[PDB]
Parts: C-alpha cells; structure tokens; sequence
RNA sequence: GCCGGGUGAUUAGCCAGGCUUAAAUUUAUUGUCCGGUUUAG
C-alpha cells in the first residue's frame, strides 16, 4: 500500500524496489529503461517523494486498528505547493492529495494561477489590502 | 477534570455528559474487569469515533501585519490565495501556535507549548498587545482558546485561558488508557524549509504514537527516521 | 469623619479596634465549588465579624456616590427582566465580556475615583477604608489588595468604579442609534441597521484606556446573532414575535414533572424543587399557570401549591 | 559598516592628523604591551595598516560616499515599495533600518521575497565593487553569472 | 553485594548516583536541577505506569527523605 | 428549493405524532454559603 501510494503521484515510474547492498541497502528505481538511485533523483520528484511518505508513515503510525489506515482524521497545513512543479503537474496534484487521503482537513496557500483553475468557488479566499477610516487593513473576500 | 456529584440538569447527549457520567462511575467500583464491560465506557467510545476532527473559525489581533481580521474554514479544503508580503504565512503559524497546546498536553499534562515571540508583535506606537483565538468543534462539542502576549516595557499584565484545552486533552489520555489501540488525531506543518529537507547514531529499535508528537514541524531528522522505518 | 460612627455602633475600645485594623485584610477563607459541567471554581468570603461591619459601610456610603442608570446589577428594583425589555424588539445583537474583572479593581483607582468627586476625607479615615474594603492575597510580602468577589461591600463599590465608562458609552451609542446595557462584567448592544455593529469592539477598546486602566477585554467571548439563529440575553429567550420566554425544554420539562405529580410518584423535595422553577416561569411569563389549569385543573394545582 | 565608517568619516571630516592619530594609537598599545601577545602584536599591525591608509588618502571621484550611494539606490531600484534604507547604530551596535508606508522594520522582519532579491543583488553588486576598484563607474565590468 | 543474577547488581549503586546528584546541585545554587529519570528506564510490561525511588538520609537524630519519580508517557496522572 | 432556528396544541408525557411562523457566512446557556430580584413559612 505504501509502495503503491508514493508510485501514484509519480506516473513515469515502473517500480521501487530494497536491494541489500552488501555495505549497506539502498533503494532503486526504474524510469524508462533505465534504473536510478534516489540520490540521483530530480528536485521536483524529491520533493513529491519526502511529503507523500511523511504523510503515509505518520498515518500509519497513529491508525493501528483501521482495516485502511490512510482514512484517519486529522489537520494538514502546506505552504506554497507550487515549489519546483512545472505547469503540468500543477493542475493535478490537489486532486490526487484530496483523493488519496478523504478525511483530513487541507490548509493550502498559492502563488500561481495554475491551481486557481481547479479549485471551486466555494473554497477560495483572496486576500487584500484596503486603507479604510485612513488606516491601511487587509480583508478576505470570497469569489 | 473533576468527578463532580453529576448534576442532572436536562437530558442531552453531549459527549461531556457522558464524560462526566464515566468520572461518576469510576469513583466508586474498583473491579477494573466490571470497568471494562460498563455500558458508560461503550457509548464514551461510539461518540469519540463518530465525532470527525476539523478546525472552525479564527481570529487575529495585532499580530505582525494583520490588525484586525477573521476567518471561517470549511472541513475538507480552503485555499488561500495572495502576492508577496500579503500574509499569507502569518495565518499558518497562528494556527501552528494555537495547536502546539493542544499537542503539549497529550504526552503530559500542565507542559507549556509555545509562546510569542516578542518581535512579532506590532510596530505601531499605539499598540500594547497582541491576541490569538480559535475554535475546535467536535460535531456538537465546543471549545475556545486564547492566547495573547503584552508588549514589552508595558506594565499590565495578560494571561492565557487554557480550560478547553486541558479538558478536551483528559478525554483522550482517559480514554487511551481503557483501549488497547487508541487512534488519536493527526496534526502536521510543511513549512516552507522543507526544501532541503529532502534536499540535503544508536540504532532505534521500538516505535510509537508518540514519536511522532515530539514536534508540530518537519525538518531534518525526520527525513532519516522515514528510511529507517521503511 | 467615619471612625467615630463606626466605634460608637460597635463598642470598639481603642486597643481592639486597633487589632482589628491591621488584621482585617486577613480574615478571609477559601474554598472550592463545582462547576455545571466538569471544574471547579475558586471564592474567597470574609469571616463573619467582618462582614456586618462591611454592610454597615456600604449603608453610609450609598447616599453619596453617583451611580449610572444603564447599570441593571446589585440594583434596588432592577432584575434580568429589566435588563431585557431593552433588546426585546432589535434584530441584530452582539455580546462581549472582561477578563478577570474584579482582581482589577486597587485602592489606587478607587482613591483616584473618590478623590474626582469632590468628597473630603481625612488621613485617618483613608486608612480606615483602605484597609477594611480589600483583601491580600499570598504572603505577608505581597502588599497587594484586591477587591474579589464574594465580600458584601463589592458590588456596590465596582458600579461606582465604572461610572465614567458607562456614561461615555451611552451617548456615543444613543447617537448611532444602538440600544447599549450592562450587566456586571457583561456587555450588550443591539441594533436594526446592517452592517453597523462591527466597529464597536475598537471603540469600546480605546474607551477603556481612556477611562480605567488596567481592563482588558475577552477577545475569545464575543458573539454575533440575528433572528435566524437563537436568541437570549442573560438567559431569557427572545422569540422572533418579540416576547420573552423561558423555553420549549423547560416547558416540557415541567409538564411532564406536574402530570408524573398527578399520579403520585414524585418525592418529597421534587416538589420544593419544582415549586420555585414554576414561580419564577410564572414571573416572566405572567400567563403560565392559567395554562396550567386549563390543562389540569384548579383542584389539582391549587393541591399541590398547598402541598407541604 | 566599514564602507559607511569610511563615508562617514570622509564627509564629516574633522580627522586632521589622522594617521599621525593612528601612529599614535599604535605608540600607546605598544607602550602598554611593554607595561594574547600575538594578538596584540596583530592589533598593532592593523594600527600601522590604518595609520597607512588614513596616510594615503585617495579621496577619489568614486569615493566611499558615492558607493554608499549607489549601493543603496541599486537596491532600492528593485524593490519600488520601500522608502529608504539607513544603518542605525544603537546598543554598541548597527541594525538596518527599512521604510514602508508609515512603519519602520527591521532586516529579520522582510518577507522571503524580498530577502532572495535583497541578497543576491547585494552579492552581486559586493563583487563588483571589489574586482573593478580603478573604473569610474563600477558596475561595467566583464563576468559570466549562472543562475538556477 | 553478593549474588549473580541477570538484573544487575550495578542498577542499585546507579539508583544512588540519582539521588545524591540533587544534594550536590542544589549545594551549589539554590534550586539548581539535577538529574532527571529518563523515559526508557521505565519498566515496559503492561501493568506499570510510573517509577519511583525513595531514599533516607540521616545526621545523628535530624531525619530526610527524598522521593523522585517519573511516569510513563500519555498516563492520566502526572507524578 | 434546501438546511438550521422560535413554540400553542398533543400525548401512562422530559422521548413522538401533528399544525403555524423566522432568515447577510454569523449563540455551542453560564457561579454559592455573598449581592440585589421572584415565591412562600
Ligand atoms: N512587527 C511587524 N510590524 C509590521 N509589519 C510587520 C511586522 N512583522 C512582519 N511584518 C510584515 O510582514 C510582511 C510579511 O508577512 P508574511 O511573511 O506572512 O507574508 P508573505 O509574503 O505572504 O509570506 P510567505 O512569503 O512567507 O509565504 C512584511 O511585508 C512586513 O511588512
């Protein structure tokens, strides 16, 4: 499950496999033809790869009876998730986090348009600045 | 936190009436096996898994650059959307702070949790404290929590109201402590650090819930722990 | 000149009274009482020597220390009924609280009040006030005093504390056009305009700065409703029609007690109990016992109001 | 701060001797090391370095007022928001002082935005002032920058 | 001492190191803290909830005692 | 439209079965042995 889940947010890879090196063990995976270690990875995929299992193992860790413990409950909060993601992924990475984890609670702030194209209505505040009684405040207004 | 003489008031079926009917009951059988079988124990149990965790509503007073502001948050997603120096980073470390209370008192209770630091308060002249406050609604249980700090050189005190807190935390240690397999709520913060996190000692050989209450944030360690764990 | 009233009702020697003075601010207990709920709360209450000496005080000192007409507490012939005739046809309400409201209150505001009135009082007779109306809490070192609650001579000296505050708030609220009333440390305004009650809570900030230093507001307790959710002010509620009432639960809540009482299974002190609740419903309504026997009879009623 | 303590002490003036200031300087730590050794011997070098250069005097076109200037007017170039920058020294100290709008802040108070641009725009122009010390104007030297 | 076993003798002399470090701390500054009982030497069977020790120390007829003790995480009582 | 609020009447009655009516995203009922208010002996 846990295998499956990182692999899901990264399609052009085939499998993640725990070679025991005889030093040590390592990790190895396989895109396209050819088989890459994690430290080789790019930033990008680095980034997805840490965040995806953080959330999995801590999960995990506090939901011992649930049949499926990715249902748990719980409060999220991310910043800037457009950080070193090319447009492509951008449109559906909030999708796939809603999707994969159902129960918990998402505190997301942006930067770019992007995702401001898959987001309903119902779920957007805007931030501005308004100077009112000559004293400059900020104020959240929904679409 | 107290066994009370359970006052009969009007019949409802709030989770603290169940609570406290529990505390009644506890203090006068002492056979643990009867405990275990109570009827009390198994409708504090059928309540606290049907309750779903979500955050409510906020509000921000003189903190960094907001002066005045509140905000409601639905149950499954918001977003936030703003350019540079709009605040959009405040917000998240209010909620961080309010909720690191809310974790400190878990593993123990009456340990303090994180405080303000004394440059995020206000630089305007007629400023002289700043205030944090927010709601946690557990379907039909409600609880408020207050924290605030007096600026410096000022000479009148303000203190902090921590009741809901510490008795929303009892229900949790009491019921961990009658159940095997207890769950507990998740609470985590991705903070904008976590870039070399991933970018950039004794063997630990037992696990547990509580290694991961150490702390709200992720950095560093937490990396190695996860190739261990895996 | 007060000593002297004071020595000559009580027949105090010179010797004693002078032991009573350095004394008095000691003689205080403390003691716990449960919550409705889950908690305790914590009150302080004077001995009872003390306390007869203190409602003697009070008596002198009423007559000579104005008192603002908006407050509705610890006052001759005001009730929470008064209190809520004012907001009983306004749509929109808002609610707010203090922070810690009576340790607030020093011998440095009170004499600073007193002093802005006009009244002259002697060195010997300061002393004698100031060391009879306070209380000290920890070590002999402290050498701090505060009111607290729970003492006869408290209420009335925290209405006179705030009379500045009150009549400022009144004539800025009276020219916007919101109804403003307050209860201890509990504060109401209702209005029927949109879009007008939120600039209160900075004005009633700045005021408090200006007129009593040391307070502080409750950020954590302010509430905002409209005729589409609950309504109620001091527990009466508020119907959308614009009358008071006690409530559909308490009303089922008697009803059932009173039918359970015609078939005899009610114990000896449930009857004491209910009795009271039905005199107070009867008091706010005016109309719910002619319900009441127009349900079940004068016999039976008039029975059980004699019963015991 | 030495780029202001020079622009400071060149537009203030009043230095009169001030190399015979700092030979005299050097004179008096070498009268109290006759009254940690290698230290103090550092310390006397770095006298006589300062009795040298106050002996030099460029006091070129491009001297330490006008860099001053044109450090600070290239930054503020990028950021249009702010007012002014100035180095208050307070509490044996300096701390860097920002304007916006009508409140004051400090350099740890800035939002991450504004410090990457305020960074690496000083790192570049820091180098360019020290590799081109002979052009009137230094920001017109040769290089190639890499930027990810 | 005498007699082997797989506990330790060594943990009893240990428990004493525990105890007289607070005499020592607080010799040198008033309410100096001393040394605390870590999480892990608790016991770990299922049954146990806090650790304690108890020590007495005497001076010709002037009678101390000290008690130090440490409770497991998440318990519904602090020690 | 929908949902959440107000409650006269209703029932071997604090549950439920009916009829009315209200709306910016916007209440989740409180502290006694003191103080003033209601009812009684
Ligand atoms: N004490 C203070 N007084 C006034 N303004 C302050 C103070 N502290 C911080 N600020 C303001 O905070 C602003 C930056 O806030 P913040 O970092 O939350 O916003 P952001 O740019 O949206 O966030 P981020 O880029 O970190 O996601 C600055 O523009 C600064 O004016």
């Amino acid at each position: 499950s846990v295998i499956n889940t990182i692999l899901k947010f990264l399609p052009e890879f085939q499998w993640i496999k725990l070679v025991y090196g005889d030093d040590d063990y390592k990790i190895i995976l396989k895109k396209g033809e050819v088989e890459l270690d994690i430290q080789q990875l790019s930033q990008g995929e680095k980034t997805i790869f840490t965040l995806v299992g953080d959330l999995a193992r801590r999960l995990i860790l506090l939901n011992p009876n649930l049949s499926n413990p990715l249902l748990g409950y719980g409060i999220v909060l991310i910043d800037e998730i457009d950080l070193h993601l090319h447009p492509q992924w951008q449109q559906t990475i909030i999708e796939r986090l809603t999707s994969t984890f159902p129960n918990v609670q998402f505190v997301i702030t942006t930067h770019s348009p992007q995702v401001l194209s898959t987001v309903s209505s119902r779920s957007v505040r805007i931030l501005q600045e308004v100077e009112v009684d000559g004293v400059n405040d900020l104020i959240v207004s929904h679409p | 936190m107290w066994s009370h003489p359970q006052f009969e008031k009007i019949n409802k079926m709030n989770l603290e009436t169940c609570y406290v009917d529990f505390l009644e009951l506890e203090s006068h059988v002492i056979n643990e096996d009867y405990l275990k079988e109570s009827v009390e124990l198994q409708k504090l149990i059928s309540t606290l898994n049907e309750s779903k965790f979500h955050l409510n509503k906020i509000g921000i007073h003189d903190f960094k650059r907001i002066r005045e502001l509140q905000i409601s948050l639905e149950d499954d997603l918001t977003v936030f959307v703003g350019d540079n120096g709009f605040g959009k980073s405040t917000i998240l470390d209010a909620i961080a702070i309010v909720l690191s209370w809310l974790r400190s008192n878990i593993e123990k209770e009456s340990k303090p949790g994180t405080y303000i630091k004394s440059h995020e308060v206000n630089n305007s002249v007629d400023v002289e404290y700043a205030s944090i406050d927010a709601n946690i609604k557990l379907k039909d249980f409600n609880t408020s929590i207050l924290i605030t700090k007096a600026k410096e050189g000022a000479y009148y005190s303000r203190n902090n109201e921590l009741l809901g807190v510490k008795k929303l935390a009892s229900i949790y240690r009491l019921v961990n402590k009658y159940v095997d397999n207890a769950s507990l709520p998740l609470m985590a913060y991705y903070s904008i650090a976590r870039s070399y996190i991933g970018g950039g000692a004794k063997t630990k050989t037992v696990w547990s819930k509580f290694d991961v209450y150490d702390e709200i944030e992720f950095d560093r360690n937490d990396f190695t722990d996860f190739f261990q764990w895996l | 000149q007060l000593t002297s009233k004071i020595i000559s009702k009580f027949n105090y020697n010179r010797l004693a009274f002078q032991l009573l003075l350095n004394e008095a601010p000691k003689k205080y207990k403390v003691y716990y009482i449960p919550k409705r709920g889950a908690g305790f709360r914590v009150i302080a209450q004077p001995t009872k020597e003390l306390k007869n000496v203190q409602r003697f005080i009070v008596s002198l000192l009423q007559p000579k220390l104005p008192v603002h007409h908006k407050a509705m507490a610890y006052e001759y012939k005001k009730s929470i009924k008064d209190n809520a005739l004012l907001h009983k046809d306004n749509n929109y309400i808002l609610k707010m609280d203090f922070q810690n409201f009576f340790n607030k209150i020093k011998p440095d505001i009170f004499f600073s009040k007193l002093e802005n009135t006009g009244l002259k009082l002697d060195s010997f007779d300061e002393n004698t006030l100031r060391n009879l109306l306070f209380w000290r809490p920890g070590k002999k070192r402290s050498t701090t005093l505060i009111l607290s609650v729970g003492a006869p001579s408290s209420p009335f000296i925290s209405n006179f504390v705030m009379y500045d505050f009150d009549k400022s708030l009144d004539d800025w609220c009276r020219n916007n056009g919101i109804t403003y009333s307050r209860y201890a440390d509990d504060i109401t305004f209702s209005t029927n305009i949109k879009d007008i009650l939120c600039r209160v809570p900075k004005v009633v900030k700045k005021m408090l700065s200006l007129h009593v230093p040391g307070l502080s507001i409750n950020e954590s307790k302010t509430i905002f409703t409209s005729m589409a959710h609950n309504r109620h002010v001091t527990g009466v509620t508020l119907t959308p029609q614009g009358n008071l009432s006690i409530g559909r639960d308490r009303k089922r809540m008697l009803f059932a007690k009173i039918h359970k009482y015609s078939l005899g299974l009610l114990s000896s002190e449930e009857i004491n109990k209910t009795k009271g609740m039905i005199a107070f419903a009867n008091y706010l309504e005016g109309d719910f016992l002619l319900r009441l026997q127009k349900k079940y009879g004068c016999e039976l009623i008039t029975k059980f109001l004699m019963e015991g | 701060v030495f780029l202001h303590n020079r622009a400071s002490q060149e537009k203030l003036s009043e230095s009169q001797t001030t190399i015979n200031a700092l030979f005299s300087d050097i004179q008096s730590l070498k009268a109290t090391l006759t009254q940690v050794i290698k230290g103090l011997e550092l310390s006397l070098k770095e006298k006589l370095n300062y009795m040298k250069s106050l002996q030099s005097g460029e006091h070129k076109f491009n001297n330490a007022v006008s860099l001053y200037d044109s450090v600070i007017n290239t930054i503020l170039k990028f950021l249009p928001e702010f007012q002014w920058i100035k180095l208050v020294y307070g509490d044996d100290d300096y701390k860097i002082i920002l304007k916006k709008g009508e409140v004051e802040l400090d350099i740890q108070q800035l939002s991450q935005g504004e410090k990457t641009i305020f960074t690496l725009v000083g790192d570049l122009a820091r180098r360019l002032i020290l590799l081109n010390p002979n052009l009137s104007n230094p920001l017109l030297g040769y290089g190639i920058v890499l930027i990810d």
